[PDB]
RNA sequence: GAGCCAGCCGCCUAAGGUGGGAUAGAUGAUUGGGGUGAAGUCGUAACAAGGUAGCCGUAUCGGAAGGUGCGGCUGGAUCA
RNA sequence: AGUUGGUGAGGUAACGGCUCACCAAGGCCACGAUGCAUAGCCGACCUGAGAGGGUGAUCGGCCACACUGGGACUGAGACACGGCCCAGACUCCUACGGGAGGCAGCAGUAGGGAAUCUUCGGCAAUGGACGAAAGUCUGACCGAGCAACGCCGCGUGAGUGAAGAAGGUUUUCGGAUCGUAAAACUCUGUUGUUAGAGAAGAACAAGGACGUUAGUAACUGAACGUCCCCUGACGGUAUCUAACCAGAAAGCCACGGCUAACUACGUGCCAGCAGCCGCGGUAAUACGUAGGUGGCAAGCGUUGUCCGGAUUUAUUGGGCGUAAAGCGAGCGCAGGCGGUUUCUUAAGUCUGAUGUGAAAGCCCCCGGCUCAACCGGGGAGGGUCAUUGGAAACUGGGAGACUUGAGUGCAGAAGAGGAGAGUGGAAUUCCAUGUGUAGCGGUGAAAUGCGUAGAUAUAUGGAGGAACACCAGUGGCGAAGGCGGCUCUCUGGUCUGUAACUGACGCUGAGGCUCGAAAGCGUGGGGAGCAAACAGGAUUAGAUACCCUGGUAGUCCACGCCGUAAACGAUGAGUGCUAAGUGUUGGAGGGUUUCCGCCCUUCAGUGCUGCAGCAAACGCAUUAAGCACUCCGCCUGGGGAGU
């Protein structure tokens, strides 16, 4: 039973990468949008579009490779896993890479990225890494 | 393992154990009881001394002496150092520290520290041994 | 006279006696297995197809190692 | 079994089974009751990158005990640390009738132990008790004394000084090193000794005078302000000044690799050494001495103990093909986790204000002792805490709506899936009869054996039990163990199509229940072949084994029992994603079509090759041992022992 859709969409996006092709179809939702926008901002994902029928889906997304063959979305990893919710105070808002990375936070006020996290003194849930 | 069973199952260690087990008393007065004495040393009278056989591939023969602990345990110790004056019947001191080419005894005593007397020849290392400084 | 006290009686209970049990430790003729020991007497199961392919469960036998019978495996050489 | 609750009474600073009489049968337990075992708890200290782990001695807070066990009186306050009464063990005195006693207060003594001090001075300060005040008491306390036990500071001198004095040690006998090290000269006194000078710790009650402000008829006084006056255990202590002397003041461990620092002489698997590798049987950098060198230095080594390095209990932070490790497999209560959307609430979540988290500690700033320990002031840190105000994404709770997951309907397909009831042929063997003459059978070689009471062979018929030749295929079905002659009655499961219907009804699943090869047990049948045990024959040094001739239980049937295998793909289950090629069992669609013989698309199993990726290699790779989430099981050096 799928019981957790949102690393299925992130184990998506991760294989669809290493092996090195362009699209990519996933049932369509609430979050997945979200963090599919954010994903876009950052200069991450090339481009999205929403197309549905009558059920979920379909967020499409097409990837993004630099001009010499390389790969710009290096990987990807879940954290606040079902089974054991990961939360983080605003004093503690993890930061990775040093800032050549991003994580994404579920706010009180919304789902955003974590600097954005920082210049407000607030807490939440914690989706994602990528880098 | 999932985060649900550590939750509902304890994940325990592994105890370690003891090197000298007795230079911590299992105490006899007046009754007879429980071990908290964790001394560095303590004391016997010799009830034997002779000399033993070593096991392959070293050659030697070994001076041991068998003891009695105050304690009420018998203990088999070594004696270092060129030659001695322990015999039958003397009290002495038991520092803790096994010898690996014998088997059977894991304690040997103090030169010099009792009733046994220090060596009376070394000149360079008389700390040990227990041997008081020339003074011609 | 009221009121009070010494003395006497009554319930409650510490130590004590008796009884059947519970439970922990030393100790004992004799006995069961284990480890170690330098050189012992007996045989040679396994490692090559170890000279009857090994292994596992099971029943029986025998100084011992082991043999035998049923069922199972290949982690079996060789081989059409 | 006063246990739990109730009615009533009694009682206590005070509510209450606290205690009594009556009534009813409750209470707590898998979210660990009851029992057993160890420990006084906290501020803190030690270690660690950090999460954590281990200790609760000096200092502060609390609780509990006073020779062991009971009881209460006086009192505001005790069931009372130098108080009383009773019982008990111990020590002491008697004139024998009877009495006395409790250092777990400060010193000291015996005992135990590896191990822990003076039977000191003084109320000068601070604090207490009583007193109107002087004052008295104060082993609290302040000081003195001992112990390198800990931490911090400072000496055992400094400048110049060589072709290398003497001597050691060594040597290719040339020298080399100890070494500017010594010598010799020029200086200093922290130190030592002496003689002088020499404090801070002291603020005061009391007593004298002098006022002011409340109260009186008034002043005696009170409550504070101003001044004289009064006291040191430490102790002539800290401290300063002047004199004199290089003079009185360095040991300890180690040198083969981990590890910094090498050569002689001695001994010869003896003496001996070692934390681990390991050295020692004639030229030892490892044993012993010597001489050099290195590390620390008023200290240095050894033992004992706690944390580290240990990612070796893996939350941060590990694993299960063959290295230790997927239960033999299912059914499933409890539990853990959950499709998508609208509104809602605000338990979990983030955030704001207030209280609170003793003092001393660790840390930050500042400051005082000639610096340092130390001392002083001021700040932060620590809650999972309590109250109160916000936000609404996530998880949870409430009212909803959906159809992809699941399931049901309708239409079809395959199958050694199971139970019961009968039935067929071939073969081996025993029996009956005809023919028939001397052998049969067995081995590497032989023998045992059956035969002239006619064997083997051969022909005809009869009996009985068991297994199903060919089809047979890396084929089929089952959850696993497993299921193959034929026909019938009962009966389970899977797959493809359609998309009628309910509306998340799901997954996994500790304890429990079911099934469970072969061998084995019980009761009653049946018994052809085959065969543990056993007998005989052989080979062999021996052969209770391999080879041969016989043969009992067993193998089969019914109903019970046991519950184990290398029960294996040594590969838990659910679900989704990531190149290809090649066969094969069962389907559904589309073209060619006589396609029922081709070609194309798709679902479900089932094999071989192979790319990313992974793997310590061997290899695996849409039937992952790749990428990821959920739920379960299991492991932590080899033996001892699954004892």
């Amino acid at each position: 039973v799928m019981t957790d859709p949102i690393a299925d969409f992130l184990t998506r996006i991760r294989n669809a990468n290493m092996v090195k092709h362009e699209t990519l179809e996933v049932p369509a939702s609430k979050i997945k949008r979200d963090i599919a926008e954010i994903l876009k901002r950052e200069g991450f994902i090339r481009d999205v579009e929403y197309i549905e029928d009558d059920k979920q889906g379909v967020i499409r997304v097409f990837l993004k490779y630099g001009k010499n063959e390389e790969r710009v979305i290096t990987n990807l990893k879940r954290i606040s896993k079902p089974g054991l919710r990961a939360y983080v105070k605003a004093d503690e808002v993890p930061k990775v890479l040093n800032g050549l990375g991003i994580a994404i936070i579920s706010t009180s006020e919304g789902v955003i990225t974590d600097k954005e996290a920082r210049a407000k003194n607030i807490g939440g849930e914690v989706i994602a890494y990528v880098w | 393992p999932t985060i649900n069973q550590l939750v509902r199952k304890p994940r325990k260690s592994k105890v370690e154990k003891s090197d000298s087990p007795a230079l911590n008393k299992g105490y006899n007065s007046f009754k007879k009881t429980q071990t908290n004495v964790n001394s560095p040393q303590k004391r016997g009278v010799c009830t034997r001394v002779g000399t033993m056989t070593p096991k392959k591939p070293n050659s030697a023969l070994r001076k041991y002496a068998r003891v009695r602990l105050s304690n009420l345990i018998e203990v088999t110790a070594y004696i270092p150092g060129i030659g001695h004056n322990l015999q039958e019947h003397s009290v002495v001191l038991l520092r803790g520290g096994r010898v690996k080419d014998l088997p059977g005894v894991r304690y040997h005593i103090v030169r010099g520290a009792l009733d046994t007397a220090g060596v009376n020849d070394r000149k360079q290392s008389r700390s040990k041994y227990g041997t008081k400084r020339p003074k011609a």
